[PDB]
């Protein structure tokens, strides 16, 4: 279906590829390697249920009384 | 006006200097250990990674 120089990706030479960087002495940096820097939010999860209920009440306060 | 015997003075002035730059080219670096770098390769097996202690 395809030829060999297609598949192997190279007609008549195989070029030598320049690897990859390292970095020593720190982490890696890419797109995949970001959740080093940024978890989960973990900090305010009970904040975030006390911000919600009050969030939820006055709404409903501020709403109830502009239908009324 | 250079005679014949100053050749090999400059052959030995040559000779370190090439000396200097292949004792450092012999160098090479070596194959990167850094777990950082090959997280993935385990994060990535067909099994979850079981953290046995
Ligand atoms: C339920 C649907 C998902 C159930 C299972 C999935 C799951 O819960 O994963 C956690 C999932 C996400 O994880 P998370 O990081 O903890 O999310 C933060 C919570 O949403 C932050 O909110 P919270 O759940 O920590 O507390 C908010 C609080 C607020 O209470 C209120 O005032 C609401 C009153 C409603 C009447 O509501 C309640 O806890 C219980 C009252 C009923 C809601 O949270 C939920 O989906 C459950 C709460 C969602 C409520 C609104 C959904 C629309
Ligand atoms: C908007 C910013 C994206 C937040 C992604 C959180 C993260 O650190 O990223 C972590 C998540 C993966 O979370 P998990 O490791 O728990 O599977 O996504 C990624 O790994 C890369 C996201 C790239 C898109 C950036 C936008
Ligand atoms: C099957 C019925 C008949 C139809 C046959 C043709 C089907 C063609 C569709 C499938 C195409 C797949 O296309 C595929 O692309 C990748 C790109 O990642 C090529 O990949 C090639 O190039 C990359 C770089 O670009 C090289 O590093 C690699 O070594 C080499 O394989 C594959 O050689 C080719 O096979
Ligand atoms: C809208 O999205 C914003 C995109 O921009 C992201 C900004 O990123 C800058 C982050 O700045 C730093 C720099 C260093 C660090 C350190 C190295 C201190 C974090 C550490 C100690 C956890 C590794 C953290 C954040």
């Amino acid at each position: 279906p395809l030829p060999n120089a297609v598949v192997q990706g190279y007609t008549s030479v195989r070029g030598p590829k320049r690897p990859l960087d390292h970095f020593y002495g720190r982490t890696p940096l890419n797109i995949d390697t970001l959740w080093h820097w940024v978890k989960f939010p973990h900090r305010y999860d009970n904040l975030r249920f006390a911000v919600c209920f009050w969030a939820f009440l006055v709404s409903a306060h501020f709403a109830n009384k502009k239908q009324r | 006006d250079v005679p014949i015997e100053k050749i090999p003075e400059h052959a030995n002035v040559l000779l370190k200097k090439i000396d200097a730059c292949l004792e450092i080219l012999s160098k090479d670096i070596g194959e990167v250990t850094d777990a950082e770098a090959h997280e993935m390769y385990f994060e990535t097996s067909k099994f979850q990674i079981l953290h046995i202690y």
